[PDB]
RNA sequence: CCUCCCGCUCGGGAGGAGGCACUCUGGGGGGACUGCCGGCGAUAAGCCGGAGGAAGGGGCGGGCGACGGUAGGUCAGUAUGCCCCGAAACCCCCGGGCUACACGCGCGCUACAAUGGGCGGGACAAUGGGACCCGACCUCGAAAGGGGAAGGGAAUCCCCUAAACCCGCCCUCAGUUCGGAUCGCGGGCUGCAACUCGCCCGCGUGAAGCUGGAAUCCCUAGUACCCGCGUGUCAUCAUCGCGCGGCGAAUA
């Protein structure tokens, strides 16, 4: 067996969690050992911008926000009990990284 | 350092700054009772926010009134450990924290020559700088008055306060009245009506003006 | 103590005051305040104390680690100008040598027929940027180097 | 003996506290109550623990750990912590209410803690407006 | 500055005493619990106001005079 | 029964750089006071202390440090340089100080280099200081 | 000091305002001093003063007074 | 349980095993609604006061700005009606100009010292940003920086030190040890290249200014006042713009 780490961000909340759970719950059930998915940041990401383009008497000034969220999971199963768990179908949009070592 | 610590023993069991025990005195008159906090205790720095409700400001460590409207004076620029200042002023153009050190020198620097408890000599300073009288160039009904206005205890103590804290600034001015002394020997002459208190001179002269005009 | 004095006389006949050592040298143009405190180092003085408390042997001392103090030790960025002119290696300035040589290659420029001599001549700081409106209501730097 | 975890928070000083017994430690992020320069904001930590009494300082060992920018943020959350700390030991109504009745500042923290940086119409700090003189 | 509970507020918690009156009580949560499950809950906050007003719509109905 | 820890660090400093004269391993070298000094100096001072302390916070801080670096104790001191009428700004001490200094430690004992890139405390660094806290730690007391 | 006379009188009811800078708040006062006692005057209080507040009346006769009103 | 130090042998501290308690992270849920109690009000709406409580009566801070108008602002970001240019009002290039100044004003920084300066020591944050990029740590250099080199595409590493603070020491109110303009020199750094026109470091130089007329601006609480901190754009010009936490009020 090979411990895998999926380490897995979006840029949306709705979109994270769904994968997150389908995750936890379809590995649960066969020759898996899986340690819970762990939520670590937010780099929430702040762009500050001037609004008016003339940037002329008072200008109200746009905040924006880039939030990406990452969940982790351990988990120990073969190479092939891997791509069985990643056949879901994960909104758009959602990025799965996978390390892999013994 | 070693007394610093004994500054440290002694304010524990109570007592203000140190080394000056919060029973030594009282408000004998009861129109200055409920407005001063004399009978509470230890620390001015507090940060219990004010003016929060309606009296929201009577509340306040008699101290702590006192360093913030002896850290009035301050803009903009700068101040840091560094070459750096003034920034902190005449008045802290700048924080309580600072002020706070001035305060504490001037208490040890007032008890150093009276020997009382200070808080007998300040308290007996903020019922004697408070002018009794005022007058507002109050006009009512379209009609231009300069008219007999009472004080209320609260806008006393105010005046009181801020006198003695106007009064030290001019001193003080690029002089060797360091405000640790400049306020020090303010209180005293403030505490005593004494000719030498520019904090008693507009106190008499704002009574004075208010009785012509009444 | 070492035998008070209000006036001892320091670097030539120029007068050392009564204020601080390292406060009295700082006057006699050439010497400043870290410069002062290289000087009491090598001679063996306390830097601290007031000036005038000088015997007659100690204002020898200084007088000889000025004329040379590249000699003595000071290293060749904390003396006062290294390479000078393109062929002295390390000089000491004094309020005759450093009047001397600043005019000097202003002197030299004039002639030169530069943008650092005549922005020296006309009136102007040469990389301050701003002559826009500074030096402002009637105002003036003094540019170098004294108007007390 | 006995462990009871508790918190003391203000203007985002947070304070971990522990509360079991021994002989009189007093611990601040691993240096005693000693180390400290200002003589002022430990007297502030020193408040709650007079009010009780001596008694209760000598028999419990407290240690704490306040990770706040301030000095007297540190002392603050330490001020809190402690008066929380001596309720939860004893168990009375009577040092609860003994410390209510004195400052709310031992037993409640905030409601509030900081604002931001407005926009603004291109000048420093939050509220504040370029100066005018167009008139 | 001045606070007055809004219409939509008002129009809801009005209709839902007269439709089911003697399933509402003077008990803050429970009318809470049956104004969840009756019109939408767009959010927490109102939830809790039509919940607030239907307690004084049962309070004022004993009296004689409902307004 | 002390550490560095129990001891407040005004009454420490001065018993340390006195124990620094006296051992009397670590001295000043001529070069660092005179003109090789860190940053700015309204006056530059004649001390042997001057060098005592810069030294005897250097066997505190290792202490509660792993890897304490040149550049993190240039940059520990506190202190500035002008621009002019900008404001200043936060810079660096002189590293002639600090990196003959850990040197000056390291041929004494009391500091040395760990095989994973560092600086460490040696049981020598380690006992110097435990007994000049507990003769500090015991007198604190006495005092009134 | 000398006293003056320190006529004391706490103020019984707060009627409404005065001023056109407002100042003045026209408080309705009742007197508890040694020679009087009991005497309603209808005096110009200023700064916050809330109901059962004491204040030291430097003159006895006084009462300025203008009134109207709420609806 | 284990390694190190100290010890008055009572006892204090670090490391690693070990443990997810705590802080925290980000996803979800409850809690505040004039619900209750008194007073004012038409017993209605609402306002005031009270208790319990972490928090209260728009809780608090943002985003959220109708129909329109000043022919406001921008065709010199883009989109676009009309007109005009056609070795040119095109195109390529180097160099110079925008950074010229006797002066006037606007917005700001820095500042006129003892609530001070040096020196040393000690106790403290947060947002963020980081691959020709942040740079541990080690070494040389006085330093700016250079040489070597770990980790890091990130809760796991780096910028990083907060600054204000306080305690002791030296210094002892003068245009000064204030203040830093101006000028000589030595020296680094980026780019082809910083004289015009960069910033820093060191030594020398050491200007006005010692609290400011008429007049006038900003803001109402974790705010102002105050102290540093980051980021954008980005080699390099930041006393700017956006944003963070630390101290923490006056009057209404």
């Amino acid at each position: 067996m090979q411990k895998a780490r999926i380490k897995i961000a979006s840029t949306n909340v709705r979109s994270l969690d769904e994968v997150a759970n389908q995750i936890k719950q379809i590995a649960e059930r066969t020759g898996v050992r899986m340690s819970g998915p762990i939520p670590l940041p937010t780099k929430r990401i702040r762009i500050t911008t001037r609004k008016s383009p003339d940037g002329e008497g008072s200008a109200t000034f746009d905040r924006w926000e880039l939030r990406v969220h990452k969940r982790l999971i351990d988990i120990e199963a073969d190479e092939r009990a891997m791509r069985q768990i990643m056949r879901i179908r994960v909104p758009e949009d959602v990025t799965i990284e996978i390390e892999l070592i013994s | 350092a070693k007394p610093l610590n004994e500054r440290f023993f002694i304010p524990h069991e109570i007592k203000v700054m140190g080394r000056w025990s919060t029973e030594d005195v009282e408000v004998r008159d009861p129109s200055l009772k409920p407005y001063i906090n004399l009978e509470p205790r230890l620390l001015p720095h507090t940060h219990g926010r004010h003016a929060k409700k309606h009296f929201g400001k009577a509340n306040v460590h008699i101290v702590e009134r006192l360093i913030n409207k002896i850290m009035r004076s301050g803009g903009s620029h700068y101040k840091v450990a560094g070459h750096f200042m003034r920034r902190e002023h005449r008045s802290l153009n700048s924080k309580k924290v600072k002020a706070y050190e001035v305060v504490k020198e001037a208490f040890k620097i007032i008890e150093q020559r009276t020997g009382k408890n200070p808080i007998q000599v300040l308290v007996w300073a903020i019922e004697n700088a408070a002018p009794r009288e005022d007058t507002t160039s109050v006009m009512f009904g379209g009609i231009r008055y300069h008219v007999a206005v009472d004080i209320s205890p609260m806008r006393r103590l105010d005046v009181a306060l801020r006198n003695i804290a106007l009064g030290a600034s001019a001193k003080c001015y690029r002089n060797k009245m360091s405000f640790a002394e400049a306020l020090a020997e303010e209180i005293i002459l403030a505490a005593n009506k004494d000719p030498k208190s520019y904090a008693y001179s507009k106190k008499l002269e704002i009574e004075r003006i208010a009785e012509s005009s009444r | 103590m070492a035998n008070f004095r209000h006036i001892v006389r320091v670097a030539g006949v120029d007068l050392d005051g009564n204020k601080q050592l390292r406060w009295a040298l700082t006057a006699i143009k050439g010497i400043g305040i870290n410069f002062a405190t290289m000087v009491c180092r090598v001679a063996g003085l306390d830097p601290f104390m007031k000036a005038g408390y000088l015997t007659d042997e100690q204002v020898k001392k200084i007088e000889e680690i000025l004329a040379d103090p590249v000699a003595h030790g000071i290293p060749r960025w904390a003396v006062n100008r290294p390479k000078d002119y393109e062929t002295g290696r390390d000089l000491h300035l004094i309020t005759a040598k450093l009047d001397m040589a600043i005019r000097e290659d202003i002197m030299r420029l004039r002639r030169i027929r530069a943008y650092r001599g005549i922005r020296h001549e006309l009136g102007l700081p040469v990389r301050g940027q701003r002559t826009r409106s500074n030096f402002r209501r009637g105002q003036t730097v003094g540019v170098s180097r004294k108007k007390k | 003996m006995r462990i009871i975890q508790t918190t003391g928070k203000r203007k985002t000083a947070i304070a971990r506290a522990v509360i079991r017994e021994g002989k009189g430690r007093v611990r601040i992020n691993g240096k005693p109550v000693e180390i400290i320069e200002p003589e002022i904001a430990r007297f502030t930590i020193l408040e709650p623990l007079i009010l009780a009494g001596e008694e209760i300082w000598n028999s419990v060992d407290i240690d704490v750990k306040v990770e706040g920018g301030g000095f007297m943020g540190q002392a603050e959350a330490a001020r809190m912590a402690i008066a929380r700390a001596l309720v939860e030991w004893t168990g009375d109504m009577s040092l609860k209410e003994k410390f209510m009745k004195y400052d709310r500042t031992m037993l409640v923290g905030d409601p509030r803690r900081t604002e931001p940086h407005k926009p603004n119409r291109s000048t420093k700090g939050p509220r504040a407006k370029r100066q005018k003189s167009y008139r | 500055m001045g606070k007055i509970r809004q219409g939509f507020i008002k129009r809801v918690a009005r209709e839902l005493v007269n439709k089911y009156p003697n399933e509402f009580t003077t008990d803050f949560e429970h009318n809470k619990k049956k104004v969840q499950e009756l019109t939408n809950v767009t959010s927490k906050k109102i939830r809790n106001r039509i919940a607030g007003y239907v307690t004084k719509l049962v309070r004022m109905k004993m009296e004689g005079k409902i307004l | 029964m002390a550490t560095v820890y129990d001891v407040p660090g005004d009454l420490l400093v001065e018993r340390v750089a006195q124990r620094l004269k006296e051992i009397p391993e670590i001295k000043p070298p001529e070069w660092a006071p005179f003109v090789k000094t860190g940053r700015h100096k309204e006056r530059l001072p004649e001390q042997e202390d001057w060098w005592y302390y810069r030294v005897a916070s250097i066997l505190r801080r290792v202490y509660l440090d792993g890897p304490v670096g040149i550049e993190r104790l240039r940059t520990y001191y506190g202190g500035r340089k002008n621009r002019g009428h900008a404001p200043e700004k936060f810079y660096k001490a002189g590293g002639s100080i600090i990196r003959k200094a850990l040197q000056q430690l390291e041929a004494a004992g009391f500091v040395e280099k760990v095989p994973g890139k560092g600086r460490v405390i040696t049981p020598k660094g380690r006992s110097f200081l435990d007994k000049i806290a507990t003769e500090l730690k015991k007198e604190l007391e006495e005092i009134i | 000091m000398a006293e003056d006379e320190g006529y004391p009188a706490e103020v019984i009811e707060i009627i409404g305002r005065t001023g056109t800078t407002g100042d003045v708040t026209q408080v309705k006062v009742r007197i508890l001093e040694g020679r009087d006692k009991g005497r309603v005057i209808r005096r110009n209080v200023r700064g916050p003063v809330r109901i059962g507040d004491i204040l030291i009346l430097r003159e006895t006769e006084r009462e300025a007074r203008e009134i109207k009103s709420r609806r």
